[PDB]
RNA sequence: UACCUGGUUGAUCCUGCCAGUAGCAUAUGCUUGUCUCAAAGAUUAAGCCAUGCAUGUCUAAGUACGCACGGCCGGUACAGUGAAACUGCGAAUGGCUCAUUAAAUCAGUUAUGGUUCCUUUGGUCGCUCGACUUGGAUAACUGUGGUAAUUCUAGAGCUAAUACAUGCCGACGGGCGCUGACCCCCUUCGCGGGGGGGAUGCGUGCAUUUAUCAGUGGUGACUCUAGAUAACCUCGGGCCGAUCGCACGCGGCGGCGACGACCCAUUCGAACGUCUGCCCUAUCAACUUUCGAUGGUAGUCGCCGUGCCUACCAUGGUGACCACGGGUGACGGGGAAUCAGGGUUCGAUUCCGGAGAGGGAGCCUGAGAAACGGCUACCACAUCCAAGGAAGGCAGCAGGCGCGCAAAUU
RNA sequence: UUAGAGUGUUCAAAGCAGGCCGCCUGGAUACCGCAGCUAGGAAUAAUGGAAUAGGACCGCGGUUCUAUUUUGUUG
RNA sequence: CGCUACUACCGAUUGGAUGGUUUAGUGAGGCCCUCGGAUCGGCCCCGCCGGGCCUGGCGGAGCGCUGA
RNA sequence: AGUCGGCAAGCCGGAUCCGUAACUUCGGGAUAAGGAUUGGCUCUAAGGGCUCAGCCGACUUAGAACUGGUGCGGACCA
């Protein structure tokens, strides 16, 4: 289950440790109505950058991508699809860019194809700087 | 080339010498310099040294054990007259100054008297109890404007309870409509 | 660059200040205070360009170190102190009284109060910070944290403080109804009354503000200063009450006053 | 000197950058402070703002703190036992966050036994011979014995947390960053996370 | 003003280019009376530089025993100017240049709830439980000197602090929590239960570090602000005033300032980040990666966020929607030239932003610099020498050389 | 800067001034794409919904925990 | 094919030259750390004493201690 | 430079990690060329059987610290 790592991994703020005779997860509300899911107040797993049961605040844009790849572990890659255009011929082009979005493991199951919603915020790493804050399944796909 | 104290050769080095060296006086803040100054060890290659007697001889010598200068300067210092002239702690002070009288071609003789400095004068005391006395207002500002400002939320205790008093009264007649 | 700066090119001054660009090449610099660089007008201006007290800088440096001008009940000797919005600049010598408001345009106007309405002036407060020992402060938009406010002063209200007792006296609520007074961005100098607000989570909140003559536009929430109850203020505005009549209308009343005086 | 900038890395295709301008001064990095365990020594550096870090080179005494019983003193550390980022800090000990100490036990069983007032350690057989922690058993008054007493509803502590008072070594967890503030501050392990940890240092035995 | 004409043929109609035509700069030639504006060593050489100058600064209010001048009412010290020196502040702005640099710089847009900030402004500054003013150096100055030579300094006598150290009475008389000697009241056969006070000692301000406990005031959302408890308090120690000038009126009390600081705001910023946007090139099609490439965990370092770095894991990341590589006679932009409508070309150049001071590198001081009209190296170049050494940085203003088609007054 | 309002710099290029026997006024305005923000429109062009119904509504019945208002106060 | 001129091309020469980027060695200098301890202090120690254990002066040495 | 002529002698040498051209019958060239490392000692990590824990078992690789007059394929082999 948990606890995978050299170090003792826990929420840094409740206090597991009160003298007795299960456990208080912490869960905060992200904002901007987006509801916090089941799964990241019932569920076990400890992430100190989920949005929902991490130290990172949600602020500046909100954009949205598709899935493309998952290998990365606890981190996704989306690509935005945008229509660039040109002043002389009076046309569009279509443009990509993929970035990378920390997926917190509150979203268990999605999948190539989804519609994500990302959040800007601090810097986690080299090139991640979005956060998944809520996935809408792809067309159909209910199988 | 001057030599400096503890270097342990008689050769010449450069050193990176700094705020507190010898054989250097920096120019701006912060500025540090090479310079080549010459070993501690005494040799033949030097020009000059510099010698002080520590202990006099009992022979006089016409050069240095003849001719005495008197002190440049007194003390300036306040406390410092009191060491020098076994004075208490309470006795004046003021008149014990080393003043020196100076004469010269084309003006009358005057004496210069040095600005006695670290002494208690009424201009202190009266400083002294200028900032006793802000620290007086302070605490008379803090007491009166936390009192004012307690019986000024107190005006909206009664104030914000007493509009509740009307919430939950109407939230019975709310119950019988 | 290596720090802060400490010049100010004559063509980067903000435009409402209305300096000529063939005197030189620099700009008094406004040395920090209680208002932005934008926003100030150094008080080198007020005297110089403004009331023509003053010819050249070091005129009004010689004023100015007379203890002759005294800011919000304080006096100051430094030529580039910023007086920003709604400061009084009294002057003892003509017994005369000076407020910053803006004009109908982005431009400062030259405003003169009786005495009695020089012993205080409005502020907008910023934020309701907590002292160190639940002591309740506010910040104003000039930089005056007063401690021990009423509680019911919250962050985005006006207050009547008196200038040399330095105390709050009376406080105007934001709601729709009281005036307004935009400082910032296009309707900058407009008065009139608020008729709605729009909440934007995160980004800024967009306020619609009706004029007195009905043409009604909008502005983000921190370039608002209320500055009465309902439709009656608590300051004398300048002329035009801050309408922002059309350029159609700045031609006909213009040449109206040319055959009107003659 | 060692800088810590982003620029002189590659980029997230691949591609390498080109520097447009040198080395800077607030992308200034220092050498690490690798603080040990022995008599007290540290050296203060002035940051950028005129201000001061503590670079802790030798600590010999923490403020560690005892979560379940509400109460801290300032021990002295012993060893280090578990390093989860390298291997090679417990060797050559070296205090970081987040590092196994080991604390003296004695500022809190004189804590505990003058709280509670019970054999707290002390395996049997033994008895104490100065005869100050027998004053701290007995002669209360009845009034403060009902309130003394009343605390027996909560002196039991763990069976792993007392066997460690046996030998008088506490398992402690490093939370100041001391090559930054130059104490070296902490908690007391309990429960599930000290459990955890005894799992990693038997398994190192082998 | 949305415009064409000559030239292939024996002649014709075409395709089609060549040549005319008009702007716009750069040079150049000839010529030139007045007057108002005004660019001007960018292009080649970010090549090299003689000389001169370009950053210093004192108020009544930090230090004044230089008669260096100078007042006489002096003995109650210093009239009052004041060179010098110490100290404080600035020297990180400006000015110059465009070599580097192709999602970099830069622009618009936002974030800092992820950070620092001299100064200004406004708050704070007897909350903390034990002196009517403390300590010893040093500069100027006197004298003795050295070296061919410098804004080189050595030695000896002195002598100041708002320099450098040290440190208190007061507020302070008790309060508030913890230890609690002990004492008192009711009931109980009785141990028992409740209601109390309480000596004595301890801890008791903010800031700092860590841990735990409840929701004064906030936000769209805090692990926010405030509150409580247990401790911690860096000797290369966080503050809590051993300063200064004018009036002076009532044992001592009072005005007006100046300076000084801890801390929070504020201003000035700065620093990183978000989204979108950049010229030519495929005779550049795959690239990156255990020499961090992409993520995870824990740290280290940093002002903070982050592979920034380290350890341990995972095997990723980018690309035909042009990655990667190369070129640029590429600083970016606001803009400029030229046009009917579309466009095309330029933007070294006075505004904003960036970069750099011969080439790289390292760093001191400070709030702020990887500073160059600051240091330390090496490389290149070059000056003075007594041959031992010393000293240098015009892409500042002038000026000279060089270079050139090409650019002004020491 | 460009466009452009006002203004006899003797005109003009300029400039931001100036005008009346102390007063009276100016120092406007437009455009500034592309991206991002706000409000309206719903043609056009995309995209989705329920056909293994895990469909929508309407009331339900049970299960688990929980704000509690309540049990006069003390559990 | 032959004459003349010019411009590019192939070409032995492990051709040459000038830039750029570097691998590897050696590595100045600063910075940090661990030491180092020149030199400068003060305390303590007693003897000689003037004032009523405290003080001012004279010398010493352990450098016994401590600091830079 | 000796000599008809580098004859003879010498240099090179193992392994590990890097790196490897012309040319080519595309297989090669190739141990191309050219570099770096190598001792002793004290450790850490990883790699298995038998009944989660306990009990047995072997060798081998990688990394780190310390250390010696920079010496370490110390002879041999090459």
């Amino acid at each position: 289950d948990i606890q995978t790592e050299r170090a003792y991994q826990k929420q840094p703020t409740i206090f597991q440790n009160k003298k007795r005779v299960k456990l208080p997860r912490y869960y905060k509300n992200i904002g901007l109505g987006f509801k916090t899911p089941k799964e990241a107040i019932e569920g076990t797993y400890i992430d100190k950058k989920c949005p929902f049961t991490g130290n990172v605040s949600i602020r500046g844009r909100i954009l949205s991508g598709v899935v493309t790849k998952m290998k990365m572990q606890r981190t996704i890659v989306i690509r935005r699809d945008y229509l660039h255009y040109i002043r002389k011929y009076n046309r569009f082009e279509k443009r990509h860019k993929n970035m990378s979005v920390h997926l917190s493991p509150c979203f268990r199951d999605v999948q190539i194809g989804d519609i994500v919603t990302v959040g800007e915020c601090r810097p986690l790493s080299k090139t991640v700087r979005f956060n998944v804050l809520k996935v809408t399944k792809a067309a159909g796909t209910k199988k | 080339f001057p030599m400096k104290q503890g270097v342990l050769t008689h050769g010449r080095v450069r050193l990176l010498l700094s705020k507190g060296h010898s054989c250097y006086r920096p120019r701006r803040t912060g500025e540090r310099k090479r310079k080549s100054v010459r070993g501690c060890i005494v040799d033949a290659n030097l020009s000059v040294l510099n010698l002080v007697i520590v202990k006099k001889g009992e022979k006089d010598i016409p050069g240095l054990t003849d001719t005495t200068v008197p002190r440049r300067l007194g003390p300036k210092r306040a406390s410092r007259i009191r060491k020098l002239f076994n004075l208490s702690k309470e006795d004046d002070v003021r008149q014990y100054v080393v003043r020196k009288p100076l004469n010269k071609e084309g003006k009358k003789p005057r004496t210069k008297a040095p600005k006695i400095q670290r002494l208690v004068t009424p201009r202190v005391l009266q400083h002294k109890r200028r900032r006793i006395a802000l620290k007086k207002q302070r605490t008379k500002k803090n007491k009166e404007e936390a009192a004012e400002y307690a019986k000024l939320l107190a005006k909206r205790m009664k104030e914000a309870k007493e509009k509740r008093q009307e919430q939950i009264a109407k939230r019975r007649r709310l119950s019988s409509l | 660059a290596r720090g802060p700066k400490k010049h100010l090119k004559r063509v980067a001054a903000p435009k409402h200040w209305m300096l000529d660009k063939l005197t030189g090449v620099f700009a008094p610099r406004p040395s920090t205070g209680p208002h932005k660089l934008r926003e100030c007008l150094p008080l080198i201006i007020f005297l110089r360009n403004r009331l023509k007290y003053a010819l050249t800088g070091d005129e009004v440096k010689k004023i100015c170190m007379q203890r002759f001008i005294k800011i919000d009940g304080k006096v100051r000797t430094d030529i580039t102190y910023p007086a920003g919005f709604m400061d009084v600049i009294s002057i003892d010598k003509t017994g005369e009284n000076f407020r910053l408001i803006y004009d109908t345009k982005g431009r400062f106007a030259v405003h003169r109060i009786t005495p009695e309405e020089a012993k205080y002036k409005l502020c907008k407060v910023r934020k309701i910070f907590v002292g160190t020992k639940g002591i309740p402060h506010l910040v104003t938009h000039d930089a005056r944290t007063i401690r021990y406010p009423d509680p019911l002063i919250k962050v985005n209200d006006t207050i009547q403080i008196d200038l040399e007792t330095g105390k709050i006296t009376d406080f105007i609520k934001f709601d729709t109804g009281n005036l307004c007074m935009v400082t910032g961005g296009a309707n900058l100098g407009r008065i009139g009354v608020i008729t709605n607000r729009e909440r934007h989570p995160g980004s800024f909140d967009v306020v619609h503000v009706k004029d007195a003559n009905g043409n009604s536009f909008a502005t983000r929430l921190s370039n608002i200063f209320v500055i009465g109850k309902g439709n009656k203020p608590w300051i004398s505005l300048p002329r035009g009450k801050g309408i922002r009549l059309t350029i159609a209308e700045e031609r006909d009343k213009r040449l109206a006053a040319k055959q009107s005086s003659g | 000197g060692i800088s810590r900038d982003n620029w002189h890395k590659r980029r997230k295709t691949g591609g390498k950058r080109k520097p447009y301008h040198k080395k800077r001064k607030y992308e200034l990095g220092r050498p690490a402070a690798n603080t040990k365990i022995g008599p007290r020594r540290i050296h203060t550096v002035r940051v950028r703002g005129g201000n001061k870090k503590y670079r802790a080179l030798r600590l010999d005494v923490g403020n560690f703190s005892w979560g379940s019983e509400c109460c801290t003193r300032k021990t002295r550390i012993i060893d280090v036992v578990y390093n989860a980022s390298n291997n090679e800090l417990v060797r050559t000990k070296t205090l970081v966050k987040n590092c196994i100490v080991l604390i003296d036990s004695t500022p809190y069983r004189q804590w505990y036994e003058s709280h509670y007032a019970l054999p707290l350690g002390r395996k049997k057989g033994a008895k104490l011979t100065p005869e100050e922690e027998e004053i701290l058993n007995k002669k209360r008054s009845k009034k403060i014995q009902k309130k003394y007493d009343e605390r027996k509803k909560n002196a039991k502590i763990s069976s792993l947390l007392e066997e460690q008072f046996q030998q008088g070594k506490l398992l402690a967890c490093i939370a100041s960053r001391p090559g930054q503030c130059g104490r070296a501050d902490g908690y007391v392990l309990e429960g599930k996370e000290l459990e955890f940890y005894l799992r990693k240092i038997k398994a190192r035995k082998g």
